[PDB]
């Protein structure tokens, strides 16, 4: 799914990356024939603001994609480097709590002493 | 798979860095052409800027699309992330701190045999393709027979938790099997050179206090000479300098050189 | 048991048989190489199948009878005096006897040896052995007999043998030297012209 | 090329209009900062170098006494060591735009002449500049002097 | 070991020797600074009439039964000792070194051992030492004063400027006789903390 | 007495940054019975570091507090350039040192002579 | 307090500004020492006699250490080699 | 026919010739001739006699190797600095006797770097002694020696004006002693120098007038001449770094936390990358300090949200957050410490949902924090942002905004 | 046949390469300038006495290419001296030689120590030009004169004014180079009347 998704976006920004960079071309010219001799028909013309915008919309909704999976797939490999299950669970906090206060211990310590 | 997170956080700086490329090439036209102080000049700095810029946004698009193919709760996972911070940080700490040490003196042995022998099974499990045979023939002081798959049988001489001397032998010699060949040589000039090399390593690998890291960066740089005959030297090139393969290893750099070729 | 390889360099030009050896033992001899004694290796043969009983000097006592593909028996020199006894019961073939008789040249830790097989009475090719005494892995220290071969024999290196044949972590053997040699008699007697 | 031609061919047409920013900064201010919002929150130096990074042997000076403060630097400098001081001066004419031509030495026989000493000197002196690479340095040719008049200390 | 005393000397003699062959462990230390100046070990094979040597850094010398050939090499070894205590002082003391050869060809031509050079600067910049030691000639440490600080060398009109007067300048020598300490690197200490900041 | 102190001041000095190396590692060791141990021990370091801190402090304020009538002289002014019955008691343990070292240099060889023939003697008898 | 690279900059920077000012500790320590030798020579002769008395009390513990070890390797031989 | 030839394995191709013949006077003496040797089947290139000035170590043999092996690294490098048009002085006896130093006295001045930092640095360069160290003797040290340095730092760097840098460089085992690679990666780092004084000549130039409020919010701490390490903060706890990597021909910020004060992170490193291309784009650092005084308020209060919550960095200043997937908020930093808040998935444009979709019906619960108008920003405090983003108990420690949106 | 003469001439003023390395300590003194000059008179008379009349002076050209093409002073000075002698020996006709000097294109006034040492050979070899040959060295030194700006550096003066040297020798009526009149009708024909 989010490797999924990674793919089905790709083809759509390759897509708003030549509709923004044609769009732009097309507004840059008639803008410079208006300064220019050449008149230019009105025309559709669509707007470069509006493309600009669909690309940065897309590229955010890739990166929230592949941060999600990023950040699941850590937290998933860290599970498992780390009989019934609530005691499982159960000494797996209480090593975490007498780390955390091992590590308080230290720091109140190294801060009593000096500073 | 640790693959797959290296592939998805190289994507997340690749998307990160077409938004800022595509940005970059509107953001440098709106601003325009510069004086530049010639024509031509500013012209050319105009067009080269330009097309650099346009150029990273083929670049960095076609990363994505190839990066594709590629690829009560809460607080446990913060003590998690505290403890694989902690780790990193320590190490980083120990290896700086060490490296610089500022001791300058001491001034202001006895060893259990079967604490020995638990560490020389501890280093015999790892490193499968050595093997290494305990035997105590003369008191004490421990001989071991170190075999390297068809390439070495190397002779080390324990006086204590401690290396005192070492004479490597071919696979294809003997080493009398029986009351350890302590004193001979190999008969052969590479082999002698390699002696002289592991007399060298045991002379530098030398730590004040603790006796087994020793034993350990020992046995690793020993593992090296797995490769002989086989991997050139990182100097010259050639496999034979005078009839000699490469029998240097540099420590802190598991290499190959002709020890004429220093290094 | 040291890896080894035996090739057979042709003469070339108008160069007799042993100008040619005259020459390349000079050229060894200019790789700083000194002269370590000398060897011979002398090999009968029977239509038995057919047998062949080969003995290098370099190794004082053995004799080494090999039956093409089958294997290679290792045996002491009272194995000619067998042989011999029941010769009358034994194939005996007509003057097939190979010898390549040559200088043995030391380049630390290398000993190459070059030889004219002569066949009976009449030289007729050249054989050269590269072994390695300290290499008791083979079949990888391929690239070490190359790169020597290409500082001395240059052309006509070559490009291995069969007989370390499958990849395997196989020892080498004197079996095996003993069978290349016999695939290069096999070859002079052979050659022809 | 791929994805982006027109754009290119684009402004590839528009260079030269005069009024060409105009145009550009128009169609392209708005989107952007809609979107990204607001903008923005006498003696030349090597030749002193050189001076300052002698060694304390030589006690280098100017010259008033023909050309001074013009340009090109016209040094007597000295000899001051366990050695030999003879003939101090060795008159250099170093010009203008040092790292090329070369600084030459302008000759005076007349002082190292009328004693065999001097003449040694300038002998072996001149042949070691003879022998001297193509844009030398000052302190290739003080250091070429000293070894000079310590040959002709050893060799007579 | 009793006639020599400054650097140091030190043997640990193996356990089990053999009938033609025994081994030791030479170790050129300093007096007071052990840890650091550990850089010159060596491991000795006195065979039946070759003696070898094995070197920390990869060097393999066979000497003789000749006893001179024994002397001259470990004077030589402590010659260079001498300037490897100095190189892990300079490293310790967090010194800068400007340069290090183990063995220098310019100078006067030496007896049995070459000459050993180091320089290192002071980490505030201005001062700098530099030693020599040698089997026959050794011990020649000279400091380098910075400019504008010795007030006897000659000016020069063509300096106009008092930037360049910062630049360490005169190189005076010191004398290694009448000093504190009682070795080589307690006296190397010394000078490195009377070239150091006044924190006193 | 003073110059004492300051080597004492240079030593503490000297083992502080020790003890900090030999925490970090501890902290390193430390992953996730043996953790009471590698607590306690953590402690009595921090403790035995809090109280070198002390002990330098306080021999910084006796060197500092201390200055001698004889230090006129500045540094760099003392360097020297090319251009009682302490000492009798100082050359009796010299000579008596001497003497001592001499006796134990002959115990050493007469021991070195001993492990040499033991051990020729054992290896022959193979 | 209540990736790798923020730690990477951060340890290097904590502590080389820890080894320079242990370094500057240790100079200036090293030049009291100086001083006080240089000034006062009369209190390093007072530590080098502590120090000899320190070392001949060192090496007569020893030899009596081994003198132990002999006296009951002696008596253990002394007790072998009988029939 | 009576002669040694001693090869110097450091510097190859070079071999001593040491020829012995015999004198008439004395039948039991003999004399040794020395000559310099040169090799490219080997070809000699050319040939030079040298012989002027217990008993068996010969002690003028053993001199002459060790002068040749010192000497010859240092041709080498003479030939490949007179190859790339440097001028150099010739090798030298240093001041202490025993050396080999080559001493620069001019750089090439630069590519894409202005003229009057090229003469501000062409001004202060004083020297650019180049020595030899290490074991084989393979080991360069350039110590280039800057005066007029334009800010100091909190370190001890406040001395006199002569700042001592020391560049070394070690080429591989091949490609010999001399070689170009040294002189290029030499080069390099100085033209990253120059890249890097032109910012600090700005940053000196700008010095004199400030805001008045970065002066107290951030300090300078180290000038090493390759790496600008400024210090920024409440208590002096967080760092930025710049350095020019000549690798990528961009400048290369590393940021981190120095100060017994502080969170886990430099709170900054959700921005690092819109930070590095600002920089890239404008060189100026009292912008850095400018936007790092303005962002980190509201940064430190969109740190401490729950990791649900997620935060997507877009482009400065823009830090876009979306609770789940379905709702989104854009934070929109501005001086004088203000933040306009946005529906999110809203667009600017005509009123169709994005991708995610989903409008957040309430929007006017940031109205009372002070149909489709939640597209327009609302302007708050970075106070009403900390006490919108910092979990409270409730009116489980969720925050307010995780509630509303929840 | 440049290519002989290229050989000849470089193999003359080659500068030693392993030489400040090991200073000094090469057993053998460079040829010093009396010895080098009598060794590069006698290959050069060699090549000379080889070659053929019609060929007499693109080797000329070739050899004062090679001398303008130089940058060290001292090496310019040296050939120049060969070049002095071989005039003077009788080897070498006087007016080829001064010709190629002045004609060379490499001969500007900002390479002012190669226009002083050029300047200073002429001076030495002019006297023995035949009195045509005299008027249009007159009229090419005139020719390079006329180059200068109004205003140049004050230390390059000097070197500068070794051409007025050469002007004053020839003008000069009691040397008698050449009959005045024609140095009267080539100045006069280069400034005509009305101009400074
Ligand atoms: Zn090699």
């Amino acid at each position: 799914d989010p490797v999924q998704r990674y793919k089905m976006l790709i083809p759509q920004l390759k897509e708003s990356l030549q509709t923004l960079m044609k769009v732009a071309a097309q507004n840059l010219i008639q803008n410079t024939n208006i300064d220019n001799g050449q008149k230019s028909s009105d025309g559709p013309i669509q707007r470069f603001d509006k493309c600009l915008e669909e690309f940065y919309a897309l590229c955010d909704q890739l990166e929230l994609c592949l941060r999600l999976a990023h950040e699941c797939l850590s937290q998933s490999c860290d599970s498992a480097k780390h009989l019934p299950y609530p005691q499982y669970l159960a000494v797996i906090k209480a090593q975490i709590s007498c780390a955390k206060d091992i590590h308080t211990a230290l720091l109140d310590c190294a801060n009593k002493v000096t500073g | 798979v640790s693959v797959n997170l290296e592939a998805f956080s190289q994507a997340i700086s690749a998307i990160q860095a077409l938004r800022s490329s595509v940005s970059r090439v509107f953001d440098c036209l709106k601003d325009g052409m510069r004086n530049k102080e010639t024509l031509e000049g500013r012209e050319k700095a105009f067009i080269a800027h330009f097309q650099d810029n346009l150029h990273s946004v083929n670049r960095d698009l076609n990363e994505l699309e190839r990066l594709s193919n590629l690829v009560l709760y809460s607080q446990l996972l913060q003590a998690y992330k505290w403890s694989n911070k902690l780790q990193y940080h320590a190490g980083l700490a120990s290896g700086l701190l060490n490296q610089q040490s500022l001791k300058r003196s001491a001034n202001q042995l006895v060893l259990p045999p079967q604490y020995v022998d638990d560490v020389i099974s501890r280093i015999d499990r790892m490193f499968p393709e050595m093997s290494i045979h305990l035997s105590r023939p003369n008191g004490t002081s421990a001989m071991l027979l170190v075999t390297l798959g068809k390439v070495l049988k190397v002779i080390v001489v324990m006086r204590s938790l401690f290396i005192d001397r070492t004479i490597v032998k071919g696979y294809n010699e003997n080493v009398y099997t029986e009351d350890l060949d302590i004193w001979s040589k190999s008969n052969y000039q590479v082999f002698q050179k390699v002696t002289d090399h592991a007399t060298t390593a045991l002379l530098h690998y030398q730590l004040p206090q603790m006796p087994d890291v020793v034993v350990r960066s020992f046995m690793t740089w020993l593992r090296s000479y797995i490769k002989l005959f086989q991997a050139p030297c990182q100097r010259c090139g050639k496999f034979l300098q005078d009839g000699l393969p490469p029998t240097w290893r540099d420590f802190r750099t598991l290499e190959a050189f002709h020890d004429t070729c220093r290094q | 048991m040291g890896v080894t390889c035996v090739s057979q360099m042709p003469v070339a030009e108008g160069k007799s048989v042993q100008q040619t050896v005259e020459l390349l033992t000079r050229k060894l001899e200019m790789l700083g190489a000194e002269k370590q004694g000398t060897f011979c290796v002398d090999c009968e043969t029977y239509h038995t199948k057919l047998m062949y009983v080969m003995h290098n000097s370099e190794y004082p006592l053995s004799c080494f009878a090999l039956f093409e593909n089958g294997p290679c028996l290792i045996a002491d020199t009272n194995f000619d005096v067998l042989m011999v006894k029941l010769k009358g019961f034994f194939q005996s073939a007509k003057a097939s006897k190979i010898e390549t008789r040559g200088t043995r040249y030391q380049y630390c830790d290398f000993l190459v040896k070059v030889g004219t097989v002569t066949m009976g009475p009449s030289a007729r090719g050249i054989s050269v052995e590269v072994e390695y005494g300290p290499c008791v892995v083979a079949s990888d220290c391929w690239s070490l007999l190359l790169e020597f071969l290409q500082s001395f024999l240059g052309s006509h290196t070559p490009g291995a043998p069969a007989v370390f044949g499958n990849r395997h972590d196989a020892v080498y053997g004197p079996a095996d030297t003993m069978v290349q040699y016999m695939e290069l008699f096999n070859k002079i007697r052979k050659q022809q012209q | 090329q791929y994805l982006c031609q027109p754009l290119l061919d684009a402004v590839l047409a528009n260079i030269r209009s005069p009024v060409f920013n105009h145009s550009l900064y128009r169609t392209f201010v708005p989107a952007m900062t809609a979107i990204h919002g607001p903008p923005i929150t006498s003696i030349p130096s090597v030749l002193q170098g050189e001076v300052a990074r002698l060694d304390p042997k030589f006690l280098v000076n100017l010259d008033p006494s023909h050309c001074s403060n013009n340009g090109t630097v016209h040094l007597i400098c000295k000899l001051d060591d366990k050695d030999l001081p003879s003939v101090p001066p060795l008159e250099l004419s170093v010009p203008a735009d040092y790292p090329a031509q070369s600084p030459l030495w302008i000759d005076r026989q007349w002082q190292y002449d009328a004693n065999p000493f001097l003449q040694s000197v300038h002998r072996c002196m001149t042949s070691r500049l003879l022998q001297l690479p193509d844009k030398h340095s000052v302190t290739a040719l003080l250091n070429t002097w000293a070894q000079s008049v310590h040959q002709a200390c050893l060799s007579a | 070991a009793s006639r020599i005393e400054d650097p140091q000397i030190q043997a640990h003699w193996s356990n089990i020797n053999d009938v033609y062959e025994s081994s030791v462990k030479v170790l050129i230390t300093s007096q007071g600074y052990e840890q650091i100046c550990k850089s010159i070990q060596l491991q000795l094979n006195i065979g039946v009439e070759q003696i070898r040597v094995v070197h920390r850094d990869g060097r393999v010398i066979t000497l003789s039964y000749q006893e001179q050939e024994l002397q001259d090499f470990l004077l030589s070894q402590m010659s260079q000792h001498q300037v490897h205590a100095v190189q892990q002082l300079a490293k310790v003391m967090g010194w800068q070194v400007l340069s290090f050869s183990n063995h220098v060809g310019l100078g006067p031509i030496e007896s049995i051992g070459n000459a050993s050079a180091i320089t290192v600067a002071s980490p505030s910049g201005d001062y700098a030492i530099s030693v020599r030691n040698g089997p026959e000639s050794g011990s020649k440490i000279m400091v380098q004063f910075p400019r504008n600080q010795c007030k006897d060398l000659p000016k020069s009109d063509v300096l106009q400027d008092n930037k360049w007067s910062h630049l360490r300048g005169p190189f005076k020598e010191v004398q290694w006789n009448k000093m504190e300490g009682r070795n080589f690197v307690y006296k190397m200490e010394l000078l490195m903390s009377a070239l150091s900041p006044c924190l006193l | 007495n003073t110059a004492s102190l300051c080597r004492i001041g240079q030593e503490t000095v000297q083992d502080i940054v020790y003890r900090t190396m030999e925490i970090f590692q501890l902290l390193r060791n430390m992953q996730l019975g043996t953790y009471q141990d590698r607590l306690t021990k953590l402690q009595d370091n921090l403790r035995q570091l809090s109280v070198l801190f002390r002990k330098l402090r306080l021999v910084y304020d006796k060197c500092n507090e201390n200055c001698g009538g004889m230090d006129p002289i500045p540094v760099e002014q003392l360097i020297p350039y090319v251009e009682s019955e302490e000492r009798r008691e100082i050359a009796e343990v010299n000579k008596k040192l001497k003497q001592k070292n001499q006796q134990l240099k002959q115990i050493m060889d007469q021991l070195r002579n001993l492990i040499w023939d033991i051990n020729a003697m054992l290896a022959m008898r193979n | 307090s209540q990736d790798q690279e923020e730690i990477r900059t951060g340890v290097d920077q904590c502590i080389q500004k820890f080894l320079d000012i242990a370094r500057q500790t240790e100079c200036f320590f090293l030049q009291k020492r100086l001083q006080l030798s240089v000034q006062k020579p009369e209190q390093v002769i007072k530590e080098d006699v502590s120090e000899l008395r320190n070392e001949l009390q060192r090496k007569d513990a020893l030899v009596q250490k081994h003198l132990t070890k002999l006296r009951h390797w002696q008596q253990v031989l002394e007790d072998i080699n009988v029939q | 026919k009576n002669k040694l030839f001693i090869k110097l394995t450091r510097l190859p191709q070079y071999y001593i010739v040491v020829e012995m013949l015999e004198v008439p006077n004395k039948p039991t003496q003999l004399s040794y001739k020395y000559y310099f040797m040169s090799v490219n089947p080997a070809m000699a290139l050319l040939l030079q006699q040298f012989k002027e000035n217990m008993c068996a170590f010969n002690k003028v043999l053993a001199h002459f190797v060790a002068m040749c092996d010192t000497n010859m690294p240092f041709v080498g490098l003479r030939l490949e600095l007179s190859n790339l048009e440097i001028p150099h002085q010739g090798v030298q006896v240093e001041g202490d006797g025993f050396s080999h130093a080559i001493r620069l006295l001019k750089i090439p001045p630069c590519k894409g770097i202005t003229e009057e930092t090229q003469k501000a640095l062409d001004r202060s360069l004083l020297d650019c002694t180049f020595r030899l160290q290490g074991r084989n003797n393979r080991t360069w040290v350039a110590e280039l020696v800057f005066a007029n340095c334009p800010l100091n730092g909190t370190s001890t760097r406040e001395q006199g004006p002569s700042r001592h840098v020391y560049l070394t460089y070690e080429n591989l085992l091949s490609e010999p002693v001399g070689g170009r690679k040294v002189v290029e990666m030499f080069l390099n780092d100085w033209n990253s120098i120059a890249r890097l004084y032109e910012c600090v000549l700005e940053f000196a130039r700008s010095l004199p007038d400030i805001p008045a409020h970065l002066n107290i919010f951030s300090e300078v701490r180290v000038y090493n001449y390759r790496k600008l390490i400024l210090c920024y903060g409440t208590t002096k706890g967080s760092s930025i770094s710049i350095q020019w990597n000549s690798i990528h021909q961009k400048f290369h910020i590393s940021l981190g936390t120095v100060g017994p004060n502080s969170g886990c992170s430099n709170c900054h490193n959700t921005i690092l990358h819109q930070l590095q291309e600002m920089f890239n784009k404008t060189p100026n650092v009292v912008q850095l300090l400018q936007v790092l005084f303005d962002t980190q308020a509201p940064l430190n209060a969109i740190n401490k949200l729950p990791t649900c919550f997620s935060i997507l960095p877009q482009s400065s200043t823009h830090i876009r957050l979306a609770f789940r997937n379905m709702y989104c908020i854009d934070i929109y930093c501005r001086s004088r410490g203000v933040v306009a808040i946005r529906d999110g998935a809203y667009s600017l444009f005509d009123n169709s949902k994005l991708v995610e979709g989903f409008y957040p019906a309430p929007g006017l619960k940031t109205f009372l924090n002070m149909s489709w108008a939640a597209s327009i920003p609302t302007i708050l405090t970075h106070s009403a942002l900390n006490i919108l983003l910092l979990p409270s108990p409730t009116p489980y420690l969720c925050s307010p905004l995780e509630r509303f949106l929840g | 046949m440049e290519t002989q003469l290229q050989s000849i001439f470089e193999e003359v003023v080659k500068t030693e390469v392993i030489e400040e390395a090991f200073p000094g300590m090469f057993m053998d003194t460079p040829e010093d300038e009396k010895t080098k000059l009598i060794s590069c008179l006698g290959a050069f008379r060699q090549f000379w006495g080889g070659l053929s009349q019609e060929s007499h002076e693109q080797c000329i050209q070739w050899i004062v290419k090679f001398i303008h093409g130089q940058h060290s002073p001292k090496r310019i000075s040296f050939l120049y001296d060969c070049l002095a002698m071989a005039v003077e020996t009788g080897l070498l006709p006087p007016r080829l030689v001064c010709e190629s000097l002045i004609n060379s294109d490499t001969l500007e006034w900002e390479r002012t120590q190669l226009w002083a040492l050029t300047f200073k050979l002429v001076r030495k070899i002019i006297g023995g030009v035949d009195y045509k040959g005299v008027r249009d060295l007159l009229k090419v030194i005139l020719e390079k004169i006329l180059t200068i700006p109004n205003t140049v550096s004050s230390a390059v003066v000097q070197q500068l004014l070794a051409a007025r040297e050469v002007i004053a020798y020839i003008l000069e009526r009691n040397a008698c180079l050449l009959p005045a009149y024609f140095a009267v009708t080539e100045i006069r024909k280069l400034y005509p009347e009305g101009k400074l």
